[PDB]
């Protein structure tokens, strides 16, 4: 089978910027080769084909260039909307295979998240469990850390957390960290807390809630 | 429009078998090739095979061809003026021999012989899928090329294949009440908590979709029970808050699970 090796796996610019993304092919592909783009959720949309055509619709600030085993998608003057995947795939041979893709992030200006703590609801709490849910919204860059604290205990091991694809049109991110806990341990605890840690913030930032007041 | 829509999946033990459809419409179907390819988590698109309606042919990926069959339904029509025979058809005032595969094949204008057609409409196309394993779970895509010698430019929407031991279940939905203290007319940030559920997907939506902006829908996360939860927020005036109504509509088809929960401020 011929093998699609992509790079760089991810790269981050400014808007207006030049950006390229590289696949080279195990053998030759004589030019047969196509580029995608595709969002979270959303199904490929087709860029480029005989390594160099532009299909329809497509703004001419994407071009292919290559031959032989190396071809090159550049995007210039790069906009909000291009965060996605982009990959490309060979159309010289079967079976058809496809590089493994390279993740495009927008650099936008540093964004200090606004921070909310969200108690476990009384519903919940029937089931025997609580979530206390920390919410970052907003913010770039992405890296940021969030620490849960009870009554003054650190808490490891027993949070999760998940980031929002980063929005298309302001390029911010926004993240979710939910920390479990059984309802007796809930109960026996007063003060819980998320504290913030983020480029954008002088100093850690926390929300606070006591537990069983309104 | 060129529409491939796909439904099938779901759910399905080691072991086991799966058929998935994709339903073509907008284009003659045996113009073009349908083809399979399915994306598992990280791993990049992984092309499965074709099949060409025209013929019926199907060519696979040698790594899938011991456990995959593609398919199209069969063909059943005759044109205005034939009649349907035996595997074929006949002009209405024709009688002469048609000379098998051959003149039993193509339509060549109004011939005497002419082979089955579909109907306008909905045709579609299938992959079978036996003895799945954990590393089959992916989304699974159906496509055709824009053109002969042009690559795939038009895509079902994907429909998910979990291959897990674990059971259905449906989801908890929990308010994230608004804070009682919001900044006065500031903006307030509540949400929904959809725990507790397998498989996956789960959509949510706002106020049936009227409310999009400053929605954020977060990725599911995959608890140390087996189970998945997400959560899905939104940013709004403070001073809406005491007014308008704040509904998550909450959809787990795969257990027929449909929620629409109400979020407010919590009271004393
Ligand atoms: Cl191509
Ligand atoms: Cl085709
Ligand atoms: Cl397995
Ligand atoms: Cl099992
Ligand atoms: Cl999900």
């Amino acid at each position: 089978d011929i093998q699609m090796t992509q790079s760089p796996s991810s790269l981050s610019a400014s808007v207006g910027d030049r950006v390229t993304i590289t696949c080279r092919a195990s053998e030759d592909i004589y030019s047969g080769l196509a580029w995608y783009q595709q969002k979270p959720g959303k199904v490929p949309k087709l860029l480029i084909y005989d390594s160099s055509t532009l299909h329809t619709g497509v703004p001419s600030r994407f071009s292919g260039t290559g031959s032989g085993t190396d071809y090159t998608l550049t995007i210039s003057s790069l906009q909000p909307e291009d965060v996605a995947t982009y990959f490309c795939q060979q159309n010289y041979d079967f079976p058809l295979t496809f590089g493994q893709g390279t993740k495009l992030e927008i650099k936008r200006t540093v964004a200090a998240p606004s921070v909310f703590i969200f108690p476990p609801s009384d519903e919940q709490l029937k089931s025997g469990t609580a979530s206390v849910v920390c919410l970052l919204n907003n913010f770039y860059p992405r890296e940021a850390k969030v620490q849960w604290k009870v009554d003054n205990a650190l808490q490891s091991g027993n949070s999760q957390e998940s980031v929002t694809e980063q929005d298309s049109k302001d390029s911010t991110y926004s993240l979710s960290s939910t920390l479990t806990l059984s309802k007796a341990d809930y109960e026996k605890h007063k003060v819980y807390a998320c504290e913030v840690t983020h480029q954008g913030l002088s100093s850690p930032v926390t929300k606070s809630f006591n537990r069983g007041e309104c | 429009e060129v529409q491939l829509v796909e439904s099938g999946g779901g759910l399905v033990k080691p072991g086991g078998s799966l058929r998935l459809s994709c339903a073509a419409s907008g284009y003659t179907f045996t113009d073009n090739y349908i083809h399979w390819v399915r994306q598992a988590p990280g791993k990049g698109l992984e092309w499965i095979g074709y099949i060409n309606p025209s013929s019926a042919y199907a060519h696979y990926n040698e790594k899938f061809k011991t456990r995959f069959t593609i398919s199209v339904d069969k063909a059943g029509t005759c044109p205005d003026g034939y009649t349907r025979t035996n595997y074929y058809c006949r002009r209405d005032g024709c009688g002469s021999w048609c000379n098998g595969a051959e003149r039993q094949q193509p339509c060549i204008r109004g011939p005497c012989c002419c082979d089955l057609t579909y109907r306008t409409g909905k045709n579609s196309a299938y992959l079978q899928m036996n003895s799945l394993r954990a590393e089959d779970t992916a989304v699974y895509y159906c496509t055709r090329r824009y053109y002969s010698a042009m690559p795939f430019a038009y895509w079902g929407q994907g429909t998910l294949v979990t291959v897990s031991s674990a059971s259905t279940k449906g989801p908890s939905v929990f308010p994230l009440a608004p804070s009682s203290k919001s900044t006065s007319g500031g903006t307030a940030a509540l949400g929904c908590l959809v725990k507790d559920y397998f498989p996956e997907p789960v959509t949510v939506s706002w106020n049936s979709g009227a409310l999009t902006s400053g929605v954020h829908t977060f990725p599911a996360v995959l608890q140390s029970s087996g189970l998945y939860s997400l959560s899905s927020v939104v940013t709004v005036p403070s001073s809406s808050l005491g007014t308008q109504t704040y509904i998550c509509n909450v959809n787990h088809k795969p257990s027929n699970t449909k929620v629409d929960k109400k979020v407010e401020p919590k009271s004393c």
